[PDB]
RNA sequence: UGCCUGGCGGCCGUAGCGCGGUGGUCCCACCUGACCCCAUGCCGAACUCAGAAGUGAAACGCCGUAGCGCCGAUGGUAGUGUGGGGUCUCCCCAUGCGAGAGUAGGGAACUGCCAGGCAA
RNA sequence: UCCUCCUAAAGAGUAACGGAGGAGCACGAAGGUUGGCUAAUCCUGGUCGGACAUCAGGAGGUUAGUGCAAUGGCAUAAGCCAGCUUGACUGCGAGCGUGACGGCGCGAGCAGGUGCGAAAGCAGGUCAUAGUGAUCCGGUGGUUCUGAAUGGAAGGGCCAUC
RNA sequence: CGACUUACCAACCCGAUGCAAACUGCGAAUACCGGAGAAUGUUAUCACGGGAGACACACGGCGGGUGCUAACGUCCGUC
């Protein structure tokens, strides 16, 4: 359950998801799960995808998480009128732009990573694709 | 518990470069020293910059720290 | 460093003279050959300079770096300023205490016609 | 002052020959010595500073100055402003005289003396040591004092490294035990 | 060199048992009784 | 406002006075500052008074 | 005119650091002594004064070295003014402006006034 | 009610029962001037002393500090120390900023009289921005300004202040 | 009193990848202030005076807070 520790502020503005991804290149391992859609991943979703891959590879190779939530998200309690201040924080989400690399794999057969990433992609709300480590 | 605020103090630059000013005119309103007074410019106790002579206000950079200065040219 | 400390000490006066835009008499003191110069407000030009290095000033001083040497150079710069026409000048300690040679130079100029 | 004459006469030649330098003045010189003791019990008993300074003044040739805490530390319940120790600095000829009164008639009278440490070196040309009792100093004779308080001696040199720093110490025939 | 603030620094001669006699400046007092010195010691 | 206010009365015959504030307990001593007296146009000692 | 040095400036990291070499006839620094002027919340440290035996380590100046910092294009990208369109929590087209980062590369400064010594 | 930042969309301004914090003081010195000095955090050595006291050297270069929350500034230091002092002075104040207004802020310069410095110069409180309450009605001091027949006074007025 | 190993925890650092309304060693487009110039506009500008109304706004585009990047929701900036 990835979460920042002792964050500067409990709440933050919603902001916008405009722009373009920055970490668009595979730099740690050999295979990556690029995201071509736009959206945000919750900590619960990230955990679910990670569990799917580590088990699909059956404790083999290395896995790197290239995304962190680092953004509190609030929800008003049920049957609460508007106003009366900002709502409490319930879950943390990460902002993902097209081209951002989410998960990255190494030390596994090329094929095995494909199903492993495919299983992980099945548990995310955004379009994703399979990319390989390019030589510069 | 939030909701408190302070009324705006309307700081900033009042006269911009190349603009003729009269003696005693306020050129910059600032808290610290965004700009340092040069020739014919005085610095008040509030760090306000005022012109000590009639002329055109000019901006430039001097000093080892590349600080920004304001001066008046009598032209 | 000894040198770095002096400039830091004398920086406040130098800036104050610069913004006042007045001719300044700057004095450099060392174990030998005390120096004196007069700098115009612009700062890029020097009107008159005096010191003990000149053979024309050291042919009668027994030693350089003494009150007599300080007074002699003080008189030399004083009369040079008078003949040059400049009258009003502001003394500069240049980070030196106004106690000994610097003081001995200042009063010599003051009594020689360079009041300040 | 005898040692300064001793230092200026031949040991300079010995250092010159030993270190085959291109000039004599590269040889290191002693510039000052400093005495110190961080008593720290000033809060518990404020009026101990007077005797703390008095004894050091007797040991040294001049008056000490009482230092102040550089910061605030909760571990020792002290804050900047409250004196916690005093020190002296010796340089010139007084330092030369003090050194002889140290080497001559101080080290031999060390209670249960075993040997002076040699690993005590900063790494740049400064030597530090400590003492347990003031008896090594003739100014104390068990009659006007009742405290086991100690102090520290730090000697600083113009040396550039340990190799020449130790060589200078060897020239001055330290116990080196 | 400040005056009227430092203790006495008068020169005094001291001798030890092994026969070495020297002279030092300090506020030790009037006379000195020594047994060992830098030399003539079981070092 | 634990610090209270006082009045400084010019030692000269003129009744001109200044006002200021001070902490009685910390410094119960009187104030004898020298200040300008417009009535006589001189700098005179002002004594603290109720 | 040139080799050099000191003082006061312009400009201020292409100008600052690191490593190596080099400088003592002058100048500069260190240095010697300080009974006096002056000074240490103690100390001839610093500051000040009287002098010059010595010397060029330190410091400082100069030269070399890219090992760093630093400067830095062209092209591309991001963004965006105005006008249009769409599968309209975003993007595209026409047109104008155009970074930041990074790359090639540059780079271990230039210059003004005055005084002095050396050699002309 | 007032102060700091964000929201606030690179002049100013800009709302919400929007997100974070403070103030209703303090200081005759912590003010003025002159002179001097320059931190945090680490490494090596060293009686008690040990992670963390003080001492010496080095790295580091403002990560310190700045009476009080925050922002901005500050090596000429606005930061630290000492000497002498009361310019935290009176009457004015061209010309500006800021508000619907009441109002609030900045201010060179002139006159009188002072402090510091050899001197040029600096000083009309504090590194700046919160530390505050209109008018009425009254109290205290000064001033022949007025004082209802006149001479006084009472009471008002003006100035200072509660 | 010398001294040493490590299948094991880990600081300060270095290389690489990110994020920030309350981070900035960088930094636009627009907007705003001032000066000069041509064309054009019934002075479109400012000042003073007489009379007002209005001080419940709504939706759309863009930049945001709030809400669930829900509402023909709510609160701002600009057109």
């Amino acid at each position: 359950m990835l979460q920042p520790k002792r964050t500067k502020f409990r709440k933050m503005h919603k902001g916008r998801n405009r722009g373009l991804a920055q970490g668009t290149d595979v730099s740690f391992g050999s295979f990556g799960l690029k995201a071509v859609g736009r959206g945000r991943l919750t900590a619960r979703q990230i955990e679910a995808a990670r569990r799917a891959m580590t088990r699909a590879v059956k404790r083999q190779g290395k896995i790197w998480i290239r995304v962190f939530p680092d953004k509190p998200i609030t929800e008003k309690p049920l049957a609460v009128r508007m106003g009366k201040g900002k709502g409490n924080v319930e879950y943390w989400v990460a902002l993902i732009q097209p081209g951002k690399v989410l998960y990255e794999m190494d030390g596994v057969p090329e094929e095995l990573a494909r199903e492993a990433f495919k299983l992980a992609a099945a548990k995310l709300p955004i379009k994703t694709t399979f990319v390989t480590k390019t030589v510069m | 518990r939030n909701g408190r605020d302070s009324e705006a103090k309307r700081l900033g630059v009042k006269r911009f470069g190349g603009e003729s000013v009269l003696a005693g005119s306020i050129i910059v309103r600032q808290r610290g020293t965004k700009f340092h007074a040069g020739a014919n410019v005085g610095c008040g106790r509030d760090h306000t910059l005022f012109a000590k002579a009639d002329g055109k206000v000019k901006f430039e950079v001097k000093g080892p720290k590349n600080r920004k200065f304001i001066s008046i040219e009598a032209e | 460093d000894k040198k770095s400390a002096r400039i830091r000490r004398a920086t406040r006066a130098r800036r104050k003279l610069q913004e006042l835009g007045a001719t300044r008499l700057v004095v450099h003191r060392t174990p030998r050959h005390i120096y004196a110069q007069v700098i115009a407000p612009n700062g890029s030009e020097v009107l008159v300079a005096a010191s003990t290095v000149e053979k024309a000033i050291a042919e009668q001083l027994k030693y350089t770096g003494n009150k007599d040497a300080a007074a002699a150079v003080g008189k030399a710069v004083a009369e040079r300023a008078l003949e040059k026409g400049i009258k009003d000048v502001s003394f500069d300690r240049s980070g030196f205490q106004y106690h000994g040679r610097v003081q001995a130079l200042a009063d010599a100029a003051r009594e020689a016609g360079l009041q300040f | 002052a005898k040692l300064h004459d001793y230092y200026k006469d031949e040991v300079v030649k010995k250092l010159m020959t030993e270190f085959n330098y291109n000039s004599v003045m590269q040889v290191p010189r002693v510039e000052k010595i400093t005495l110190n003791m961080g008593v720290g019990e000033a809060i518990a008993d404020k009026k101990l500073l007077d005797n703390a300074a008095a004894d050091l003044a007797a040991i040294s040739g001049q008056k000490p100055l009482i230092t102040k805490a550089r910061k605030s530390v909760a571990g020792f319940k002290i804050r900047q402003g409250y004196p916690i120790g005093c020190k002296v600095t010796l340089r010139g000829e007084r330092m030369w005289e003090f050194f002889e009164r140290l080497i001559t008639i101080a080290v031999p009278r060390i209670r249960d003396f075993r040997g002076l440490s040699a690993k005590s070196f900063d790494g740049r040309g400064n030597y530090s040591m400590g003492v347990r009792e003031q008896i090594i100093f003739p100014e104390i004779d068990y009659d006007k004092v009742d405290r086991v308080r100690g102090l520290d001696i730090t000697i600083t040199t113009t040396a550039k490294s340990d190799e020449e720093g130790r060589a200078l110490l060897a020239a001055f025939d330290f116990p080196f035990r | 060199m400040k005056k009227d603030i430092h203790p006495k620094y008068e020169e005094i001669t001291a001798s030890c048992s092994c026969g070495n006699v020297m002279k030092i400046r300090s506020t030790v007092g009037h006379d000195l009784n020594l047994d060992v010195c830098s030399k003539c010691h079981p070092f | 406002g634990i610090r209270e206010k006082i009045k400084l009365v010019s030692s000269a015959g003129t009744g001109h006075f200044y006002t200021t504030t001070k902490n009685k307990r910390t410094k119960p001593e009187k104030l004898e500052l020298k200040k300008f007296d417009p009535v006589v146009r001189q700098h005179v000692i002002y004594k603290e008074a109720k």
